[PDB]
């Protein structure tokens, strides 16, 4: 058989691992709360290299009207959630 | 009024399957469905499609394909034994014909 | 974990399917049995000659002992 | 897919959808993920040395000849997401995904399977039953008197209120249903 | 034959002293009875025609067309009973005795022995058939479709009643027999084309012909079901049934007199195919595909060869049950969605399955998918235009690829896709319908195991 | 117990009647139509020692 059900757990453990592998963001002060242009003193440009660096990451794409508002790690999380047909 | 006509106004078409969850789509009464759908596939399916089928595909052979085979055996054994053409061009005996006498 | 699987209703189908079937086979059955039991102990007729001053009827013309009743 | 459009795209809309564009099919073209790493940063270079412009009619005419180099070096056969609107799975599911109502047209003897279920659903039925006029009144409450003037609707704001025309968004078939 | 008839006859009074809840059941079970005794016609002499009496005969041509009818009618039945159920008993009783009179004069023309009596029948056919379309049609639009189909028939049909009664005034008869052991050649005047054409047009109008078409997507769409089911099976092939008679006197005339009937139904089969592609109803879709099978027809019986009039028969017999099963088809979702565009209800495969079944065979065998016999007649036909001429194999060959072409968009535009969101009173399929297309389909793949029965006169 | 059901079921007579009837009146048909009964060049034979006709 193929991959097991997505568990909102995993996701939201794998958004948190791109967005540490990002070089604009700091490790030790990023939660999963923390706004991206707000907190984190990012730009839209940086912005759409996360969302493109997310859909590298969980290989299904994200349109570009939706994306515009994906300012923090929950909402990507919600997000690929709700996408995915993921409840728990 | 504003209207042009005292009208009834146009029903709801009613499911079959709400009152008869297992209706056959024949009637409204359940017994007289039952029965329709019964007479149908008898008469249809074990009458009429496999006894006529049967009927059909053993028909004496009123078109005379065998009789005409063994009628073509019986000439080509004949012809060929005595050393005489398969078929002749012509239909009808030379001898029988009388053609009109000159031609120019 | 099971997951609830909607699909339509496959039961109308399904009882059609098994009517045509039953009828078709409850007719059908027995022919195939009568035309094996005819063609092993009846059988066809063989090619004879018409004897002498006889007349044949109209159904000794043919071999098949259904098609010539 | 999930938010209302709005009547137009704003500037920094058309530039960051340009950027995207452009780096998606700069990966295409740069296979491996180093070359493309180093083209994608000299990309960003090239993106934010107009950053700060000014003149809104110049920074417009980079947009258009940056739109025109796109086009004119755009992938012939850019890579698309398996499941996106060009992929080879996009719409592969779509014969499997069978509307719920479908599940009232059932046999009894097919609901006698699986009781559970459709004890529940009856109850997901009252409640859409319950909660549809109060749906429609506040629609009515919150929308100006010349229609709606986009396609936004409110959330819920009372104590048991649904957010208006809920069932269908929130009774999908599945993305993979069987 | 009296045998088969005067059942047929019987069946009226029948059901006007049956109760009102057994009308359909005592219908269908004695229409299925006479099929059965019809299918005993099918034995054929070989040298000749079976001559029961001086006012009938049957023959091999006769025999297929003869057991269609039969058949014909308790499925017409059956599709009717679910449309007619809210009407009254005098009504149901009244359209169950349209049906059954059509019947019965069916089966008298196509047996009658001589021409006057044809005639007579085979246009008394029209009255039924009128009250059918214009009492029981569903839009507004049926009075103008019975007007058509009306006015397009008797505008032929009248001057082939002038010439049938010229013709038996200077040869003495007009009997099937003496007509063809008497016949003599027709001249090459004008006199004689005029015979000719008084003799034939009424027929092509009956196909229809290209150009004088258009009354039949008007009636055959605004009908009710069972009118649509008899007007495309059967009365469509009276007019292939009259010409394969009636040219026997027309020889040897018919050498260039079919010159542009022969354009017309050759280009106009490639006109009607293409029509078929963009269509938005779905009833006018197979009446148009209905046209371009019968210009297949017509080219057949033009070219007057036996290879020709062998795929002619089959051509018609096959078309009559294929026609039917795609209008039936049609009609289970009209019942449902109650509109006839054919875009507005998509994906119905993922609803109805074995229903999506029975539109793939019916659109298989439409195309003409071998070893069927409507590929038998097309390729028959094919043949027979190729030996005429070797240029037809173009347009016979590009007749085949957009036949194929609009089969399969209309079973993919109403079967595949995905189902329109907002249609939720899609119900199963009642075991009357899947009965209905089984009962199409089981005979028409059942004929392909004894070809010759519908091969006809010249097998 | 039969009164009833034989006023309701009745009519199931009217077409096998009429089909009967229709073979009586096809025989009678082929009754008139008997003036080269065993008079044909190609069947004419010598009637058996007891039979009185060729076909009925
Ligand atoms: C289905 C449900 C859903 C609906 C679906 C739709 C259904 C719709 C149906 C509608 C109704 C249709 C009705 C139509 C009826 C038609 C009947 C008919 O026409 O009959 C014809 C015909 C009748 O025969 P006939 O012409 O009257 O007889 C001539 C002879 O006189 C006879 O010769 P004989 O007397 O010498 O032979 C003996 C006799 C009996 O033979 C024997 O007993 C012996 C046979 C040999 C056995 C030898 C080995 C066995 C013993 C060995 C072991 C024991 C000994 C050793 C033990 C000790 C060892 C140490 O032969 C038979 O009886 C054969 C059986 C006949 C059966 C006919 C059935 C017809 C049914 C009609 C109704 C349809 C109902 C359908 C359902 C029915 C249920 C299925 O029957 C057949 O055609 C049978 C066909 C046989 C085919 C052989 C295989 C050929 C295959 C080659 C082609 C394929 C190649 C590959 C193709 C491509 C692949 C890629
Ligand atoms: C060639 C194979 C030989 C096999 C030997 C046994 C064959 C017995 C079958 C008897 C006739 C079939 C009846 C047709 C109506 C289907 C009834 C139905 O609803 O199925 C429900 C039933 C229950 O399934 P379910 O799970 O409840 O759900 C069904 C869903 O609705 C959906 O389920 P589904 O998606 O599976 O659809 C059902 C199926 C059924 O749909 C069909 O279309 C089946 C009919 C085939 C096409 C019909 C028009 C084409 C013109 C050909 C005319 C040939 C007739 C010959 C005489 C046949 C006598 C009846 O559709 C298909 O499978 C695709 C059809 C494509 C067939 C293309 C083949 C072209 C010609 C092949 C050779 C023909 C000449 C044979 C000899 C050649 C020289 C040796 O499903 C089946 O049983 C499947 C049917 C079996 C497939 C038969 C296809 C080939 C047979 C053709 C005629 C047989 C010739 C025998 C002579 C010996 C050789
Ligand atoms: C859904 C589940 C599918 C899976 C199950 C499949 C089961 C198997 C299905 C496949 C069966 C294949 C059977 C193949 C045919 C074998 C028998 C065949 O040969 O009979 C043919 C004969 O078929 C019949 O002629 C069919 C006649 C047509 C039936 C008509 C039905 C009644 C009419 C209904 C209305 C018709 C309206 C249209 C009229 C024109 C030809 O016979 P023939 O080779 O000579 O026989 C030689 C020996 N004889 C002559 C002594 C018998
Ligand atoms: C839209 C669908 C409608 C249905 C289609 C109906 C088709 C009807 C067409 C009839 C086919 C041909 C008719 C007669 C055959 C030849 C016609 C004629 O033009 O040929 C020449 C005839 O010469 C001249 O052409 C005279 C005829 C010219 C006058 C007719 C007017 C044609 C104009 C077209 C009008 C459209 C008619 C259809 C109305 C809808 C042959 O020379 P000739 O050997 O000397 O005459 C042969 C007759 N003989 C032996 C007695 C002497
Ligand atoms: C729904 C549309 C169908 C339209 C069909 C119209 C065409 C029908 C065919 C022609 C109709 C009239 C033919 C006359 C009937 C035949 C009788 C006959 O053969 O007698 C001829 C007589 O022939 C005629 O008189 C016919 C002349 C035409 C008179 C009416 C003209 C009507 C229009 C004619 C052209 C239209 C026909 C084709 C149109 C097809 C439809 C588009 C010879 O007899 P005698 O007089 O004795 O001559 C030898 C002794 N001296
Ligand atoms: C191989 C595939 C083909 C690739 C070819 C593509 C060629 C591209 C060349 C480069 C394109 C340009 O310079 S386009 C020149 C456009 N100039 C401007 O936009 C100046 C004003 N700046 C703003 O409006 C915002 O700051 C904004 C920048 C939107 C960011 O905003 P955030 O920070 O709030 O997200």
């Amino acid at each position: 058989s193929d991959a097991p059900p997505l568990t909102l757990e995993a996701i939201k453990d794998r958004v948190l691992y791109v967005l540490k592998l990002y070089d604009k963001i700091d490790p030790e002060k990023l939660s999963v709360n923390s706004h991206f242009m707000k907190d984190l003193g990012l730009d839209s440009l940086d912005q759409v290299e996360i969302i493109m660096a997310m859909e590298d990451e969980f290989g299904f794409e994200i349109p570009d009207i939706d994306a515009e508002k994906l300012m923090c790690p929950q909402e990507i999380v919600d997000y690929i959630a709700d996408k995915k047909d993921v409840y728990e | 009024p504003t209207i042009r006509l005292q009208e009834d106004p146009d029903p709801e078409d009613e499911n079959l399957y709400e009152k008869n969850p297992d209706s056959h789509g024949y009637d409204k009464d359940p017994i007289v469905d039952l029965w329709n759908m019964r007479v149908v596939f008898f008469f249809g399916f074990s009458i009429v499609l496999v006894l006529g089928s049967t009927f059909v595909a053993y028909l004496p052979d009123y078109r005379m394909q065998e009789w005409a085979r063994r009628e073509a055996e019986r000439l080509v054994k004949y012809r060929e034994a005595n050393g005489l053409p398969l078929m002749e061009s012509n239909c009808f005996d030379p001898n029988k014909i009388q053609l009109p006498e000159d031609e120019d | 974990k099971r997951l609830f699987i909607i699909k339509p209703s496959g039961f109308y189908d399904r009882r059609f399917l098994k009517l045509m079937r039953f009828y078709i086979l409850l007719t059908g059955i027995p022919v195939a049995i009568g035309i094996t039991l005819v063609n092993v102990f009846i059988g066809e007729a063989e090619l004879a000659d018409i004897p002498e001053g006889y007349v044949p009827e109209h159904w000794e013309y043919f071999k098949h002992p259904i098609s010539r009743w | 897919a999930f938010s209302a459009p709005a009547a137009y795209l704003t500037h920094q809309q058309k530039v960051l959808r340009l950027y995207k564009r452009a780096l998606r099919h700069l990966e295409s073209w740069c296979v491996h993920r180093d070359k493309y790493r180093y083209f994608a940063c000299l990309m960003r270079a090239r993106f934010d040395e107009h950053k700060n412009e000014k003149d809104m009619v110049k920074a417009t005419q980079l947009l258009r000849q940056a739109e025109e180099e796109f086009w004119y070096g755009q992938h012939p056969q850019p890579y698309i997401f398996p499941e996106s609107p060009g992929g080879t799975s996009y719409e592969r599911y779509e014969c499997y995904k069978v509307p719920e109502w479908c599940l009232d047209d059932w046999h009894p003897s097919e609901k006698a399977m699986y009781p559970d279920y459709f004890a529940k659903r009856e109850q997901w039925k009252r409640l859409r039953r319950e909660s549809w006029e109060r749906e429609v009144k506040q629609l009515q409450e919150e929308t100006p008197p010349g229609g709606p003037r986009t396609e936004a609707l409110p959330p819920a704001r009372k104590e048991g209120d649904l957010p208006p025309l809920w069932w269908h968004i929130v009774t999908r078939p599945r993305e993979r249903p069987m | 034959m009296l045998k088969i008839i005067i059942p047929t006859t019987m069946l009226l009074p029948m059901t006007w002293m049956s109760k009102h809840n057994m009308i359909w059941i005592n219908a269908t079970v004695h229409s299925l009875l006479i099929s059965l005794i019809s299918l005993s016609l099918l034995n054929q002499l070989g040298e000749n025609s079976l001559n029961f009496s001086l006012t009938f005969f049957s023959d091999s041509l006769s025999a297929p067309l003869l057991v269609l009818t039969t058949w014909l009618l308790p499925l017409m039945l059956m599709a009717s009973q679910s449309h007619l159920s809210k009407e009254t008993t005098t009504r149901k009783k009244l359209y169950i005795t349209m049906l059954i009179l059509l019947q019965l004069f069916l089966i008298m023309t196509f047996t009658a022995t001589e021409l006057i009596l044809f005639y007579i029948l085979f246009e008394a056919t029209l009255v039924p058939t009128l009250i059918i379309i214009t009492r029981w049609g569903n839009q507004t639009e049926r009075l103008n479709a019975g007007l058509y189909f009306l006015f397009y028939t008797l505008a032929g049909s009248l001057p082939l009643l002038v010439a049938l009664v010229y013709i038996q005034n200077t040869t003495g008869s007009l009997n099937f027999l003496i007509i063809h052991y008497w016949s003599h050649p027709l001249s090459n005047s004008w006199s004689n084309i005029f015979m000719w054409l008084a003799c034939i047009m009424a027929f092509m109008v009956k196909m229809p012909l290209y150009g004088l078409h258009l009354w039949l997507p008007k009636a055959h769409v605004e009908a009710p079901i069972a009118g649509s089911m008899v007007l495309a099976a059967v009365l469509l092939k009276l007019g292939g049934y009259g010409m394969m008679r009636i040219t026997t006197i027309l020889n040897p005339l018919t050498n260039y007199m079919a010159y542009p009937f022969l354009m017309l139904s050759m280009w106009g089969m490639i006109m009607t195919s293409s029509i078929c592609l963009r269509q938005t109803d779905l009833k006018s879709l197979i009446a148009y595909s209905s046209v371009s099978h019968m210009a297949l027809v017509i080219v057949a019986i033009m070219i007057q060869t036996p290879w020709s009039f062998m795929g002619a028969t089959a051509l018609m017999i096959a078309h009559g049950l294929t026609s039917s099963m795609l209008f039936c088809l049609a009609n289970t979702n009209y019942e449902r969605v109650h509109s006839r565009t054919m875009i507005l209800a998509r994906g119905l495969q993922t609803l109805l399955p074995l229903m999506a079944t029975w539109w793939l065979v019916a659109s298989l065998t439409n195309l003409a998918l071998p070893p069927s016999i409507n590929l038998i007649g097309e390729l028959f036909i094919i043949t027979a235009s190729f030996s005429w001429s070797n240029i037809t194999i173009i347009l016979m060959g590009m007749n085949m690829m957009i036949t194929a072409l609009y089969s399969l968009y209309m079973l993919i535009t109403t079967q595949r896709g995905k189902y329109t969101h907002h249609i939720n009173n899609i119900k199963p399929s009642f075991t009357r319908e899947n009965a209905l297309m089984a009962l199409h389909i089981l005979p028409l793949l059942l004929l392909t195991l004894n070809p010759k029965m519908i091969l006809g006169p010249l097998y | 117990n039969v009164l009833q059901i034989v006023r309701d079921h009745w009519v199931h007579i009217l077409v096998p009647v009429g089909f009967v009837f229709g073979c009586y009146l096809d025989r009678r048909s082929d009754e008139k139509l008997t003036a080269f009964r065993n008079k044909s060049l190609l069947f004419k034979r010598e009637l058996r020692p007891n039979e009185e006709v060729t076909w009925k």
